């Protein structure tokens, strides 16, 4: 993990990869591909839908 | 005999989720004392930095 919290080999080549987007994230097959972070953010808590 | 620090304070980006305990995540600002050289390089940007 780099300064930005990105995944980068050990010369400073910026590894990529299929996104995750949604509302939860999920996998993409279609999808371009781009930087993979990995932010330390607190995510937000989600209403009960279905139980 | 000095000018008090007058600035503004962002509180932004805060949650008031249920996390169980209050903890501080981050903390910064834009004021140093004054200092003087101790160490520098050259990075690959080409940029020259002084320590």
């Amino acid at each position: 993990l780099d300064e930005n919290r990105n995944l980068v080999n050990m010369q400073g080549m910026q590894l990529t990869g299929y996104p995750a987007t949604g509302t939860p994230p999920t996998i993409q097959q279609g999808a371009n591909p781009a930087p993979i972070t990995i932010p330390n953010t607190l995510m937000a808590a989600k209403s009960t839908t279905t139980a | 005999g000095a000018t008090a620090a007058t600035f503004s304070l962002s509180f932004l980006n805060s949650m008031q989720q249920n996390t169980g305990a209050n903890n501080i995540v981050a903390t910064n600002q834009n004021g140093y004392k004054p200092g003087d050289l101790v160490s520098y390089q050259i990075n690959n940007d080409g940029t020259v930095v002084g320590n």
